[PDB]
Parts: structure tokens; C-alpha cells; sequence
DNA sequence: TTTTTTCGATCGTATGTTGTAACTATCTC
DNA sequence: GAGATAGTTACAACATACGATCG
């Protein structure tokens, strides 16, 4: 199993095709563009039909089966692509797969794209059997960390001027959507044809659709920027997420910080953390906050995230947002009334 | 608006007509017939902006002319439920349609004429005559050879060409190829065009078995035909339609004669072995003799062995059985006529006699 | 007579939709350049323009002049479009027909060239209403899509359609059409129709239009009716107070600067009108919370409540956190008792009452 | 014995209490001739919703001509009274809420009206409506024949989604005042000749809040 | 068979109700004057007779004799409504048929003449249980139905129905029934049963019944 | 235990016994059947706690006597699945029962017969036998006025009364009444009972038209029916039934007769435009005149004049198009005669010819 | 090297599978 | 040339999967 990224599979395609492709990730762009890179370069090297499945309960293997033993009359080496369920394979689905490469040719090419594979469902037969003659591009959404570099990348192969405001704002208002931010600046080059963008130019231009999940709003917590917590909890509650999801998200983790707290008086934090298993590198931004807040501190918040529970679980209140937010305030080195507690 | 004809002479073009129409269409105007009386004479139009049917139908009352719109199952069932030789009546009132017929009267709603869609008129550039029988030998040898749905729009229509003084049904769907070829009679220039599923079925409804010839005109992109009273417009798909002729085998050099309804026998026998779906049939063909093995999955194998007239070396390949068998019941002979060259390479079947009708199977991967 | 207003004045031309200037420029270059892309996706809040610069975009698009970014609109192609009777433009109503049978067929219909122009346009308006078997018909039909034929997509919530789809077109967002935008439009119209107006009117209304053109001439035809064909600033005041419906917050800030016969009237406003008490206490035990958080980071205000940021920000900068923190508890108090009092209203206003001119005794821990 | 409540429905402008403001407007646009194609009535129950809804469109249909001040003796006011007229169709949607109804509603819009010069769909319990039922009425209710009006009556409009809000002119109506309750029991009673008293009426006015019926 | 006091005892004519004397006396002025509604809600606690006064009220509306507020309790529509057997009384267990389907096809049926009745009852038992899409769907037929239909509400639970289906019935609240008339009606059932019995116990049974005769 | 039987005979029987079990049998016991081998015959019962269905066949092979159960769907599989003319042998070999089914052996699981809940001992309150066309003739004359689903759960069945020597069948739900009566030639006391629909259908589609006698036996809680080798039993509503002699109009005086195949083709022509929802239809009646009017929602009209012969009063009514159109396809008679007192009180129908059934239509107020 | 949800009862839309009845076509009297 | 039987198509009923609201 060769294990590539999309930014160096071109090469690859350059150096020969191979009997299955395995495109698994999360984001749509990159999917996507590996999808069309692959396909063009099998169009170009003399492949012709472009049959295309998508894997559900209803699918007919059959058809499958009998599409990739048959021969064309006018056309030769067919191409298969599989649309993975987000969930994965089963048992089941995993036979399926298994009689499939069983009945694998080397003029059929088969693509695959879908969520990756769990520890379970990645060790399967038909994977296993695979991996001897497959190549897999692992497409993640980069984090925030690595995103301006590859803004600027993006911006440098279209022939754009892009400048660090611009950078900074784009990434800021288009985080974890690189569809949307392709969209953009492809936009972008045709408002002005001389490819110069400024700060004001982009910012006429551009909206907020960031996309978050429940682990950011919970990181952004714990290293304490209250402007950041905000904004990705009104892009949760604006996306339509359940708040029985961020609540269990954050009792892990709230747990976690009470229990070393306490035991943290008489114990070096790395035996702890060694303990505990903790993540290396999540390691220094816990010890972060464990130094941030005080020992009255992390009470206030149980106490606040049990009324919460029982307000949203019992009296099917609406308010769980506002004390949501009240919540992420108090988290972050903020006074809090008191009041709003019912301590 | 106003006539009056009988049930019997009007009973017959509102079932042409209403063939097209149904289910929930895109405009409500568009499930409505067309009717205009004028110059001692009945149109009723019905069209859904792919296909047109037009039925003519002669008034010997007198009458008024007009045109205006009318729903077609309504009227249709009220039509059919009269009782026989009972004479109609219709005309029109404000924005209603009065019907009378013996003690019977209804009123229907309607619509302006003048919304009433109408395919853009059009110069014909081939135009021909042809007997009933002819066409209905064409579309019924290179009919189930269509693509059943394919993202490729060309191979869902049918493809007709012209060519000297033949006519030629090409059908094919990436697996089959059924090609027929008749002659009119008459030289035309060579032209090939491309027919939707819909037209052909609606050609194919059209022919009665009747002796009247129908004249049949191709343009630049609609195919127009005259029936007796009916006339029947639908527009030509657009695209490039594979070429027939190179994908037969250049040079057979494996022939087999064989009696058409021993392999009947013998294929049903088999699909009836394998009835269970993926895989097909073997066949293994040596010098006058000949084994057949059901190859689906692990069900029991019971060979069949006959006696046919090959000369060449022995060979053995798979096959589908649907397509074979639907190849063979195309040809309703004694005997046919297979040609093939080697294991993998498509093999040619047609009639001992006409070879007329000809059909090209690709061998399915063992 | 007179049409409607709102349906008469729909914009004929790129000169006349006024704002969502990206978006106008950004078509007119790919126009103008040639490159145009397979498909496009419209999205925005109502009453934006989405319909209208989509058809404004097919107008341009298979004008006889050739492909522009400002259409004659005299040749037969721009009339018949504007008429809505083309034959190429086919313009479907995804929200009335949404079974897999109906956009089977439609999209069974691109097989077949455009009549009498260059380009077969699909305009599908509320694509967010289609089945998942009409998306996968529709994903099918649009992975290779022919040189002669183009997608126009109109819809409100994006979010609803499939990765794929998205993925496949492109995506044109239009924002709102703020405040002076909205003014200058009315005046024009109204100065177009020969009818009186005066500019307080004029801004009341736009201000009440929550960036939305439609909205704002919906409401100036409602004013219109009421004022007798004129627009005046009384009519219009009044209209807009039997159309107010934010009690809420008028009581928090009456209460909050000490007042009592403004906080009777609101009151006897409020029960005028059907409302429920219990939401009234809720929505103002939320707007007070929502303050107090505002005061603590300016940042908690999010974009949801931009109609009455001001008077929000201006409370929260006002009002000391502890005057906050009272009304809070009080009223939370008055919601905890309300269900036994002799009557909803006697004990919203009771309520109203102790939070404005009484201070609880809290127990003091005494041992 | 019919009951009050039916009995006592108003029949004109002038016996409606209260809602001035509404019928003012309704009055101002028919005679000036500008007149919409979509309203929607909000309120507390028993207020006169459907009353001045039934009373408009038989000021649009009557046969003297479009006025605010209809006959109430010719054929169309007549059957609208009656409740049968066929141009005035009249659906509860709280009954028939499902897609496919609106579909078929929808299907047969074009047609002209059979008698009067305007086909007027009075939709009751708007709310009730599914959300693909919202969906499916955007178009029309943005452009409908010339010859179709929609009428609207709903209790709590902040149900329905803001597209159609922004499509209809709205119009809210007010709780009656005791005063006013006092006033129509004390002439619908000398109307009925059924003896009364003062505390009773004032009692009775206190009871039922500000809904008529 | 053998039947629990309970249901045995049920009132069958307005002379066996105890109390809820301001109900009895509207709904015979009701009856006498013609002045008959077509929404009747009866609300109170449990265990004071608003299933019985429902009954009462739609046998004496169906009488043969004529609409009286003292029916016969002999002619066949008496007796077969005390069977539970009559054809034009439906009564609903509105506790067990909470969905909109079933609403919508009893309203489809409204449309019909009586069979054999001269008023079609419907009895709803526990309205409070529906759900807001059935009380919806009430509502318009409710407001205005045809002239041969009655509509009969009891319930316990007043505060769960809408306002806008209470802004269009006749509401009538029965009291919780005092210890004297319990104790009365307890002492003369049980002299009616041969069951010997002592004042004590029956006071302490009526004081422990905290109202409810049931 | 042991016993060898041919596929043919086998085959129907255990289709019929499988028929009222389902996919979900939600207990171990009622997923199985009983098979009992007794004397010389094999008896195959099924229940699923509401009704029982038990086949007799009878054995000419050597055999085992013996009682057990099997799996439902594993032996109708074993038994659909065989060539045609196989041979089936069984035998019950300790815990487990084994088939040879053809050249396979296959394994089913035998459960306990003392835990099968199936009637044992049975007493009859009444018994009789009567010709299956009798039967079949009062079942479809009947059946299609029975109540579906309703609150009134004594009108969803229908209703069986031995009166003297006569046997009668009712049929009503609230809106329509069908009655119908035969003679059978043995004298009976007056005894009524109720049967649910699904035992009413279930002993429709059992008749066959068979020369053999059907014999009827009526317990305190249970039917049971016997027809040639099939017993089916079921439970009874027991929720009385109200009396229909009270539902026909008492004195009715105005009287119509008609031909049924006119008033047939009346009907269905003029419910064309019947509105779809309700179907409703008006009836004006004058001296020797019928005006049949429907109406639509768009204001679509149809009228219809018939002749027949009447001497009462004018008459307005409306009714339903669905129940009429269903009386007189039931009735199936040359002259039909109706019976009315006023435009508010039902209607009866009949055929002039005999009075053996009757129908009751109640009008539809508006 | 990942991690991640309350439950019961009710309403609405779209697609797939099975059974019964009615209409049309073909064969034999 | 007409009537009866068998096969094909259409309509109604039942089951499964997915999405949304209120207590
Ligand atoms: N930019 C604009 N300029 C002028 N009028 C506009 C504009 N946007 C919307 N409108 C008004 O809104 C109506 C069209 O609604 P539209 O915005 O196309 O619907 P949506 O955007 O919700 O699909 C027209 O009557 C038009 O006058
Ligand atoms: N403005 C009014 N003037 C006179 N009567 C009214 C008024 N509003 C309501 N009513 C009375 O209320 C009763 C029911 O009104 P209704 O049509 O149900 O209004 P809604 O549709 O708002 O419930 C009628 O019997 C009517 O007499
Ligand atoms: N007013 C009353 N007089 C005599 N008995 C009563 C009275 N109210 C209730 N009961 C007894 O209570 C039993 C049940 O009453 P029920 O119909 O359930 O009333 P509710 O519907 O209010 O619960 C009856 O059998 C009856 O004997
Ligand atoms: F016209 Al809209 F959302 F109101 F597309
Ligand atoms: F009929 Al209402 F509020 F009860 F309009
Ligand atoms: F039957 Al009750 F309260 F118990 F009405
Ligand atoms: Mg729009
Ligand atoms: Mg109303
Ligand atoms: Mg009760
Ligand atoms: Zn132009
Ligand atoms: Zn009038
Ligand atoms: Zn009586």
C-alpha cells in the first residue's frame, strides 16, 4: 500500500497507474481533485467508460459483477468508482468488497473514495488483499496551524498577489471550508483581472461560512481566547448541532481538569499525565490551563454544567445556549456575577 | 366553436392522441387536447413538447369554426361512456365547453388557444414512402438492442440511416449490436439520424397493420410521419452515434450452422440450470459436436451435448445467456449462423438464408 | 389597477438591481471573457434578488446580439424572456414537483438541442426542496454536463443540498441590502410613481425592512393603502406600532431607567395584542442575560441579534453589572411564582413592579 | 335555536366593533384601486378573522363593482352569506395539511373564475400548514393570475417562515376593549329582546377577556 | 353477571344525580326554552359523574318522545343507549385515539344523516388527551357543524385544551360532592344492597372519599 | 414419525396451513406447526392465537403414527424448492427431524406438541350444512357494506342469524345497511351471532365453488367451518349487534322502478364529474322522471334524464355515487325498485323481482 | 498515534414490494 | 364472427428509511 498525499500524487500518476486507488479523508476538495487528477490521467492513458456506484443497502452487486467481467464492443479498460457510506463498511459490505477484488482485472481501474476507515474497519480482507497492489492519498483538512501556508500555496500556483491581512482574513472567515475558500478566491481573480489583492479588495468580497466541530469550541476553551470560543459556539448553534454532543464533549475534559487539580498538590504533573495517558501533544495546553484556573474555579463550572444538564433533560428549556455561553465565559479568566451560577 | 359527429369515428384518434398525455406535466395546458374546427374538418392535437400527435377526422353536419382547448381523460371517459351510435354534439360558450349527446349534457372548463404550445415549423430534406410491414420488420429485428438507460444519450435512441436505395435500423447498447437493412425501392441521398425510445414507440403504436404506405419526412433535427389521418412530429437526439460497420469481425474464420430451436431448447434448458444471476453459460464447440455447462456459481453442472455442422478446431467460451437467448429469439428460423474468430473477440449471428438482420454478441469474460 | 408594486418594478437590467455589486461585476467579466462556468448557485437571504439577477444572467446569456453583460432587451430573445413564454428557458419549480419521476424527465430532456438558441438554460428555483433520489438524478446529469447546456440554482438554505452538488457548481452568496440602499431605492420608485412621501417615512421603512427589498415594498404598499395614497409619517408611525412586536425589550429599558407610566403602557400594548406572559418573562430574563454576557465581553453579541445591537451595546455600556444582576434574580423570582398568582397579568405585573421599586432581603448567612 | 355566534356574524363593514385601523386600510385600497394579491390576518382567537375575511371578498366579487361598501342583496353577496358561493373556496388547512393537497390545489389555478371576476382561496389555520406545503405555495403567491386572490387567517403568524411573511401584506388584529364587549352584548340583547341588567354585562365583559365570542 | 357499586349504581335518570345542581337546572332550561348548543364541556375533578351527565344529556336529546330534559328511560332509544349499543351515539376514548388520521375520518362522516336518531352525539371521553393537530382539525367543524350533530366533551384536565376550542363550547364545572351527600348517597345504596352498616363507618368512609363519590 | 408422501398431494395443503401465519410469529410455539400422523392420515394445524387452520391428508404408504411439530417456513421451502414429482420422506430421528428432500438431508427442530394451544374439545351450539354457493352468494352480497375500522368495534364485522329455517347475514357501518337472506331446509332456533371481517374474508376465499357441502358449526365462542378436508376456526366480536329491523324506513310510499343496467350507465356517466373526495350526486324524482345532477370544485357540471315510472310527489335528495354504484353492482337484477318517504329519511333498494335482499342508503345532508 | 448523543409519542414525505381486479389480445367453437 | 381463458398493466395496501417538533 503505497501511502501518498494529494500534493505530490501527480508524480505518481506520471509514473504509471496501478490496479485500485484509495482516496480516504474528510475534506471535498482535495477528494474531489485527486478524483479528477486520477481520471483525467486514465482518460489520457486510453481509458474510456467512467462507470460510477454509490454504496448502499438498495446497491446491486450484481450489475457490479457482471460490469467487470463483460467486455465492450468499441471501448476496452472501463473505470469503476465506489462511493463509500460515511460510516464504513460491515461485515457485510466487507464480503461484498471481498468477492469484488476477488473478481478484480488488470484493465478494470477501481477508485474508491469515502470517510477513512476506523481501527476495526481498516483490518479487513478485501483491504488486506488490496494493500499489496493499492495506492491510498490520505486527504485531512489541515488545522489552523498549517492553513495559511497552504492559502498561500493556493494563491501563488493561480498567479495572485496576496497579502498577509488578506491571508490572515480569508483564513479567518473561511476556517475548515477549503470549497468555499477555493470558490472564493476564484472569485476573487475574476473580479480583478490583474490578480493584485489587497486587504480592502478581499474584504468586500468575503462572508463567514467556517465550519467547527464540538473539539475545537472545547480546545479553545482550555487555552482561554474568549472571541474565538464565541464565535465557534454561534457557528455550532447557527449550523444546527445538538447540545447534548459539546455537553459530554466537555464533561471528558472538565473531569479530567477537576480530578489533576486535586491531585496535582502532591504529584508532578508528568507523572500524571503519564498516568492518565494523557496526549503529548495536548500535553502543554493542559498544564496551560490547569495553571489558569483556581481550585474555586472548576466547581462554579461543574455546578453550572449539572444545571445546564438538568435544564435541558428535564424542563426542555431553549436557554441551553446563552448558558452555554455563560459557561465558556467562566471557563475563559472572567468575574462571573455569581448570580447566573444559583450557587 | 361548434360540430357534431358520431362516437364511433371520434372514439378511436382520442385514444391515438391521448397516448402521450398523462401523468402530472410540466404546464397544466400541456394535458389538454387541441381542438379546431375548420375548413369542413377536426383537428385534435395532443404534444408535450418532445413528441406531437395530430388526428384529422371529417364533418358532413353543419358546424362553425373555431379552436380552443379541452382536458383529455375527462373528455376521453366521457366519450367512451355514451352509449353506441350516439351522436356528440359539442360547442363552446364564454370560457366552457358544452357537450350534448341525447339526453346527456356537460360542461367543461377550458383555456385560451392561443397558449397552446406548437413545434417551430421546419424544412424536410428527406422525404420517402414506405409499407407498413417494412417498418414494423426494421423496429421489431433492432428494437431490444436500445440502451434501457445509459448516461451516453446516443445509445438510448435508435439509428437510421439511408443509404442509396437501403434502410438501415442500427440498435446497440456497449454489450449488443443489432443492425437490419431493408430496400425501399427508390434512391435517396445518404443520411443518418438518431431516434429517441419515445419516438419509436409511438412509430411503432402508429402502424395498424393496415395496407396504407406511410410517408415519412427527416429534416435537420425532427422526423415527421404520415399515416392515414395521423401525423406524428418528434425532434432527433443530438450527438455522434458509433459506427456499425467497424466493430464487426473483419474475418471470421470459425463458422457454425446450427438448428435454431435445438439451441432454444438447449439455452432454456440451461437458464433454467442457471437461473441463479452473475456468471453465465459455457460452450464448448468442437468438430461437429457440441457441450454446453451452466457456470453459475457452485449450482450443479448438467452438460448438454449435441450435434451441429463446425469444421474448425475446437474452442470453448462463456457467454451471457439473456443475450444469447434474446439474439436467437430475434430470429424466428430453423437455422442460424454463427461466425467467430477466436476466444475473445465478438461472434456474428444471423439466418441461414437472409442475411439481412445481423447481430454482433461480445463474449463475456470467463 | 396599478399592478403590485413589489411585481412591477423587478429589475430589467444589471443598472437597475441595486447593491450586490461582487457578484454583478464578477458575472460581468466571466461574460465578457468567455469564461463561464457549468453551473451556478445563487444564495442569500428573501426578497435579495436572487431570482431576478438569475434571470437577468439567461436574458444575457442567449441575447441575439451574442453573449453580453448588458442585453439589448429588444431583439425576440430578450422580450420573450421577459415575458416569461421562451421557449429555451425552462424554468422549473422544484418546491411544487420534487418526486424522482418529475426531474427524470426534465433532466431526460437535455438530450435534445436548443431550438433557437445558443444555449438550453435549466433555472431551478428552491432546489433545497428535492428528494435525495432527485439529487442523485441530478449529481448524474450534471458530472458531464453538454457544451449547450447550463444550470442556474436559486435557494435560501445551501446547507440542505449534498457535498457533491456543492462541489459541482459555483457559488455566488448575496448579503443584505442595508439601510441607505433600501432608502434611495423607495425614493426612486415613489418619485417614479408620482406619490408624496416624506424622508422620515421613508427611513422608518427602511429601517423596518431588515434587509429585504421586497419587505420594504410590501410595507410601502401597505402604508401607501393606509395612508390614502400618500405616505405620511404619522400612517406610517402608526402602522409600524400596530406591527411592533418587541415589547420585550421597550419594557427592559423603561424598567431599567426607572419609570412607571411607561412601563403601564407597554403593558396594557402588549395585552392588547395576543401574547403569551411566560414568553414575555423569558424573552426579557434572556435580553437581560444576553446584556450582562455583552458587559462581561463585548464579543458576546453575535450577528443573530444585529437589529437591536444598539440600544443593546447602549445598555450594556449604561447600566452598572449590578443593577443587572438584581432585575435578573428578580425576575427570575416573578417566574418562579407566576403559576400561583391570581392572574398572568397581575403578576407579570407585580413583578414588573417589585424588580422597578423594591429590593429583595437576602438571608445573610448568620452563624 | 341558532346560536348566537352564528346568528350575530357581521355582514358589512358597519357591524364590525372595533378594528379600525384594518378596515380603514381594506376600505382606502378598494376604493383607490390598489389592491394586493395576498393577505394574511393575525390575533387572539374569536377577534373577527375570518369575518372580515368572508366580508372582503364578497366586496371584491359583488355585481355592482369592487367597493368597500358592498350591497349585501345581490346574487354573489347572497350566496356568499350563505356560505356556497364557487368562486370564494374556502379550505381548512388544518384538515387537509398534506403536500399532494396543495399539489392538487395548485394544479387547477389557471383556470378563469366560473361567475365572478375574482377566485378568491381563503386558506383557515395557516399554521397547520407542512413545511412543504410552505415550500410549495412561494411561487404562486409571488406571481399569480391576474384573476386569483389569496386571503390568509392564522392566530400565531410566527409559525410560518419568513419567505411568506415577506410575500403578503399583513394585518394584526387587536383584543377588543371591555367597553366595546359591553356595547355588542347590550345591542345584540335588545336586538334578541331578552331582559337584562348592567352588572351583569359589565361582569360578562370582565369574564371574557377581549374575544367576542 | 356480578358488577362491582360502582358501575351498577350509575345514574339513569336527572332524579338520581346528586348535587351539581346549577348543571341540572341549565341544561332543563337548555332543554325547555329550545335554546340547544352544539358544544358542551363538562370539566372538574374525577369521580363526579361527567361521563354520567353526558349520557343523560344525549339519551334525553335522542328520546323517541321528543327532546325532554326528563327522559322516559323505557323507549327503545333509552334502553339501547344503556346498553351502549346505539347507532348514532359515538362515543370516542379520546385517550386511544389521539391520531390525526382518526380524526379526519370521523369528520368525514359528519356529512350523513342520522340512522335511526334524530341527532348524531358524539361522546369525546378525556379530550385532553389529543394531540394539537386533532384539536386543529377540530376546531373548523366544531365552530359551525351541520344542524343533526352534537358534540359532547368531558374532561378532567381543562388547562391542556387550547383557548381557541374553549372560546367555542359551553363550559360547565362540576363541585366536588360535600361529606353529607356522600354520606346520604352511600347510606342509601347500601339500604338498597341489604348491607348492614353504622353511622361512624360511613361518615369516616365519606370524610376519607375527599370528594369523589367514586 | 416416519413417512414417505409424493411432492404433489403434499404441495397446497401446507400452503393453506402457512397461509395465516406471518413473517412474525412473537412466540417460539406459534412460528411452528403440528403435524400429527393418526390411523391412517396426517393432520397439519396452525394457529396464531385468533384463528386455526388444520389440513387432513390420507396416507396410503406405510407410516409411523406420532405427533411433533415443525418449522413453518423451513418445510415450505424444502417442499417449494424440490423438482416437480419428487418424493418427500421424513422421519423423526430423536430431538431432530430429518428430510431427505430429493438427494439433501436436511435438519429441522421438533419442539414439545403438548405445548401447541389448539382446540381440543369442542361444543357446538348450533350445526348445520348448506350448499358453498349459498354461502358465497350471501358473503358477496354482504361483505362490501362491512365496516373497515371504526370506534363502534360490533359494526366491524358482519352479522350471521339462524331464524327459524332460514339463515340471514347483516352487514352495516353507519352509513349504509346490506341484508340478505336464504332458505337451507333444516329447521333451527333463533340464534345470532357476530364473526369479525378477517374470518369473514378468510372464509371467502376458502369457498371454491365445489360441489361438496360446507357444514357450519356455531359454539358459545367459536365458529367453525368444514369444507371437503379443511377445518378453519374462529373467535366471535361478542359485542352485540344492533337489531336491523329498526333501520329500514317504517311505511315507505314512494315507490320507483327502473332498469338496472340504465340507472347503472346513469351513474357512472354522471360521476365523471363527481367531486373526487365525497362523490356526491342529486336526485330530483317527478312523475315519470329521474334528473340525475353532479357537481364539481371548478364549477364542472353533468346531467342526466331517465324515464321510469313513478306517481309520487316531486323529490329532491342527494346522496353517494360509490354506495349506489355498489348496491347495483351487487344487486345483479334486470328491474330495480326504491323505496323513499321523504328528502330527509333513508332510502331502500331492491330488485323488483324478489325480496331476498335489501339495501338501506342514508342521505347525504348538506 | 483520536477522542464525541436523552427518550417517548406523534406527524409527514418518498420509494419499494406484493396482491387483486379490470381490460385487451389470441385461440377455439 | 363471437365468446371464453390467459396474460399484462394499473391501482391500492403494506413496509422501510429518514427528517422534524414538543413534552
Ligand atoms: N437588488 C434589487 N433591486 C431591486 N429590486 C429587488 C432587488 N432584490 C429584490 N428585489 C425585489 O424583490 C422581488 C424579487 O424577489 P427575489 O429577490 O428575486 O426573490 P429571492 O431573492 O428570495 O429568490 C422583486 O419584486 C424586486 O423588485
Ligand atoms: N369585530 C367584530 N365585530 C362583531 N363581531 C365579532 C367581531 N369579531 C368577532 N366577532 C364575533 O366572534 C364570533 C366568531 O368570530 P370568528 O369568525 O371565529 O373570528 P376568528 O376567525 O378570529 O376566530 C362571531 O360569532 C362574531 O360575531
Ligand atoms: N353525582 C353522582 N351521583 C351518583 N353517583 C355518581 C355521581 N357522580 C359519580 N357517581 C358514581 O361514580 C361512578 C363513575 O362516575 P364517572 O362517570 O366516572 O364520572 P367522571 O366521568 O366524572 O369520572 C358511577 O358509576 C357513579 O355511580
Ligand atoms: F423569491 Al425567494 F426566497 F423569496 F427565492
Ligand atoms: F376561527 Al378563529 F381565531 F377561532 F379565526
Ligand atoms: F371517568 Al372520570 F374523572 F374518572 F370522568
Ligand atoms: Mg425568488
Ligand atoms: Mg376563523
Ligand atoms: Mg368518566
Ligand atoms: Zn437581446
Ligand atoms: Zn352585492
Ligand atoms: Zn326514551
Amino acid at each position: 500500500m503505497i501511502r501518498l498525499y494529494p500534493e505530490q500524487l501527480r508524480a505518481q500518476l506520471n509514473e504509471g497507474l496501478r490496479a485500485a486507488y484509495l482516496l480516504l479523508g474528510n475534506d471535498p476538495l482535495l477528494l474531489q481533485e485527486s478524483q479528477d487528477a486520477v481520471r483525467q490521467v486514465a482518460a489520457a492513458q486510453g481509458f474510456e467508460e467512467h462507470h460510477t456506484f454509490s454504496i448502499d443497502p438498495n446497491t446491486d452487486w450484481n450489475a457490479i459483477f457482471s460490469l467487470c467481467q463483460a467486455m465492450s464492443l468499441f471501448a476496452s479498460r472501463q473505470t469503476l468508482l465506489l462511493l463509500l457510506p460515511e460510516n464504513g463498511p460491515n461485515a457485510a459490505i466487507n464480503e461484498q468488497l471481498l468477492t469484488l477484488t476477488g473478481l478484480l482485472h488488470d484493465d478494470l481501474l477501481l477508485i474508491v473514495r469515502g470517510n477513512k476507515l476506523s481501527k476495526a474497519q481498516e483490518n479487513a480482507a478485501w483491504f488486506t488483499a488490496l494493500a499489496n497492489r493499492s495506492v491510498q492519498v490520505t486527504c485531512q483538512t489541515p488545522e489552523q496551524a498549517q492553513l495559511p501556508r497552504w492559502v498561500a500555496a493556493r494563491a501563488k500556483q493561480l498567479n495572485l498577489e496576496l497579502d498577509d491581512a488578506a491571508n490572515q482574513v480569508l483564513c479567518y472567515c473561511y476556517e475548515g471550508n477549503l470549497l468555499a475558500l477555493a470558490q472564493a478566491l476564484e472569485r476573487l481573480s475574476l473580479l480583478w483581472p490583474d490578480g493584485k489583492l489587497t486587504l480592502p479588495r478581499v474584504e468586500q468580497a468575503v462572508n463567514d461560512a467556517a465550519h467547527f466541530t464540538p473539539f475545537h469550541w472545547v480546545d479553545a476553551l482550555l487555552m482561554g481566547k474568549s472571541k474565538r470560543a464565541l464565535h465557534i459556539l454561534q457557528q455550532l448553534r447557527l449550523e444546527g448541532s445538538e447540545p447534548v454532543i459539546l455537553l459530554r464533549t466537555l464533561q471528558r475534559e472538565l473531569l479530567l481538569l477537576v480530578n489533576l487539580k486535586r491531585q496535582s498538590a502532591h504529584t508532578p504533573l508528568r507523572a500524571l499525565f503519564d498516568k492518565h495517558r494523557v496526549w503529548q501533544n495536548r500535553r502543554g495546553m493542559m498544564g496551560e490551563a490547569l495553571n489558569r484556573l483556581s481550585q474555586t474555579q472548576l466547581r462554579q463550572a461543574v455546578q453550572l454544567l449539572t444545571r445546564t444538564e438538568l435544564t435541558l433533560k428535564q424542563d426542555y428549556g431553549q436557554s441551553v445556549w446563552a448558558e452555554l455561553e455563560g459557561l465558556s465565559l467562566l471557563l475563559c479568566h472572567k468575574p462571573l456575577a455569581d448570580v447566573f451560577i444559583d450557587g | 366553436m361548434k360540430f357534431t359527429v358520431e362516437r364511433e369515428h371520434l372514439l378511436k384518434p382520442l385514444q391515438q392522441v391521448s397516448g402521450p398525455l398523462g401523468g402530472r406535466p410540466t404546464l397544466p395546458i400541456l394535458g389538454n387536447l387541441l381542438l379546431q374546427v375548420a375548413d369542413g374538418t377536426l383537428s385534435l392535437t395532443g404534444t408535450d413538447l418532445e413528441m406531437e400527435m395530430v388526428a384529422r377526422v371529417a364533418l358532413v353536419q353543419p358546424h362553425e369554426p373555431g379552436a380552443t382547448t379541452v382536458p383529455a381523460r375527462k373528455f376521453f371517459d366521457i366519450c367512451r361512456g355514451l352509449p353506441e351510435g350516439a351522436e356528440i354534439a359539442v360547442q363552446l360558450e364564454g370560457e366552457r365547453m358544452l357537450v350534448r349527446s341525447g339526453r346527456s349534457r356537460f360542461s367543461l372548463s377550458t383555456l385560451p388557444a392561443a397558449d397552446f404550445p406548437n413545434l417551430d415549423d421546419w424544412q424536410s430534406e428527406v422525404e420517402f414512402t414506405l409499407p407498413q410491414a417494412t417498418m414494423k420488420r426494421l423496429i421489431e429485428a433492432t428494437q431490444f438492442s436500445m440502451a434501457h438507460q445509459d448516461v451516453r444519450y446516443y445509445l438510448n435512441g435508435m439509428l437510421f440511416e439511408t443509404e442509396g436505395e437501403e434502410l438501415r435500423t442500427v440498435a446497440t447498447d456497449g454489450h449488443r449490436l443489432a443492425v437490419c437493412s431493408m430496400p425501399i425501392g427508390q434512391s435517396l441521398p445518404s443520411h443518418s439520424v438518431i431516434v429517441p425510445r419515445k419516438g419509436v414507440i409511438e412509430l411503432m403504436r402508429m402502424l395498424d397493420g393496415g395496407d396504407n404506405p406511410l410517408r415519412v419526412q427527416i429534416g435537420s433535427n425532427n422526423i415527421r410521419a404520415h399515416v392515414g389521418d395521423f401525423i406524428f412530429t418528434s425532434k432527433l437526439v443530438d450527438g455522434r452515434f458509433p459506427d456499425y460497420r467497424r466493430v464487426l469481425p473483419k474475418n471470421p474464420d470459425k463458422h457454425l450452422e446450427a438448428g435454431c430451436d435445438l439451441l432454444k431448447q438447449a439455452f432454456a434448458r440451461a437458464a433454467i440450470l442457471s437461473n441463479e444471476k452473475f456468471r453465465g453459460v459455457r460452450l464448448y464447440v468442437s468438430e461437429n459436436q457440441l457441450k454446453i455447462t451452466a457456470n453459475n456459481p457452485e449450482q450443479e453442472e448438467a452438460e448438454e451435448i449435441l450435434d451441429v455442422t463446425y469444421s474448425g478446431a475446437e474452442m470453448e467460451i462463456g457467454f451471457n445467456v439473456s443475450y444469447v437467448l434474446d439474439v436467437l429469439n430475434a430470429l424466428k428460423c430453423e437455422n442460424v449462423r454463427m461466425m467467430l474468430t477466436d476466444s475473445v473477440s465478438s461472434v456474428q449471428i444471423e439466418d441461414a438464408a437472409s442475411q439481412s438482420a445481423a447481430y454482433v454478441v461480445m463474449p463475456m469474460r470467463l | 389597477s396599478y399592478q403590485v408594486l413589489a411585481r412591477k418594478w423587478r429589475p430589467q437590467t444589471f443598472a437597475d438591481v441595486v447593491g450586490q455589486e461582487h457578484v454583478l461585476t464578477a458575472l460581468a467579466n466571466g461574460l465578457s471573457l468567455g469564461r463561464i462556468h457549468h453551473a451556478y448557485l445563487f444564495s442569500g437571504t428573501r426578497g435579495v434578488g436572487k431570482t431576478s439577477i438569475a434571470r437577468l444572467l439567461a436574458k444575457g446569456l442567449n441575447c441575439e446580439t451574442g453573449i453580453t453583460a448588458t442585453p439589448c432587451g429588444v431583439c425576440d430573445n430578450c422580450r420573450e424572456i421577459e415575458q416569461g413564454r421562451f421557449v429555451d428557458l425552462i424554468e422549473i419549480d422544484a418546491a411544487s414537483r420534487t418526486k424522482v419521476e418529475d426531474t427524470r424527465d426534465l433532466l431526460d430532456n437535455v438530450q435534445y438541442a436548443p431550438a433557437r438558441g445558443r444555449f438550453k438554460v435549466y433555472l431551478i428555483d428552491e432546489v433545497h426542496m428535492l428528494s435525495r433520489h432527485s439529487f442523485n438524478a441530478l449529481l448524474k446529469t450534471l458530472e458531464e454536463p453538454p457544451e449547450h447546456v447550463k444550470f442556474l440554482l436559486a435557494t435560501t438554505d445551501p446547507q440542505k443540498l449534498p457535498v457533491t452538488i456543492l462541489s459541482r457548481c459555483l457559488q455566488f452568496h448575496l448579503k443584505a441590502l442595508d439601510v441607505e440602499q433600501i432608502r434611495h431605492q423607495l425614493e426612486h420608485i415613489l418619485n417614479e410613481e408620482h406619490i408624496a412621501h416624506e424622508p422620515r417615512a421613508l427611513q422608518l421603512l427602511a429601517r423596518a425592512a431588515e434587509g429585504s427589498l421586497r419587505d420594504a415594498l410590501s410595507l410601502t404598499d401597505q402604508a401607501i393603502a393606509s395612508g390614502d395614497g400618500q405616505v405620511s409619517t404619522q400612517a406610517v408611525s402608526a402602522m409600524l406600532g400596530t406591527l411592533d412586536d418587541d415589547q420585550a425589550l421597550s419594557l427592559v429599558e423603561a424598567m431599567v431607567e426607572a419609570n412607571g407610566e411607561r412601563v403601564m403602557a407597554l403593558i396594557n400594548e402588549a395585552a392588547a395584542r395576543g401574547i403569551e406572559w411566560e414568553a414575555l418573562l423569558v424573552e426579557m430574563l434572556g435580553l437581560l442575560h444576553r446584556i450582562a454576557m455583552v458587559q462581561l465581553s463585548p464579543a458576546a453579541l453575535g450577528n443573530d441579534m444585529a437589529a437591536i445591537e444598539l440600544r443593546m451595546r447602549e445598555l450594556a455600556r449604561t447600566i452598572p453589572p449590578t443593577d443587572i444582576q438584581l432585575y435578573y434574580q428578580t425576575l427570575l423570582i416573578g417566574r418562579k411564582e407566576l403559576p400561583y398568582a391570581p392572574d398572568r397579568r397581575m403578576g407579570v405585573e407585580m413583578t414588573l413592579l417589585r424588580a422597578l421599586a423594591f429590593h429583595p432581603r437576602m438571608p445573610l448567612p448568620e452563624p
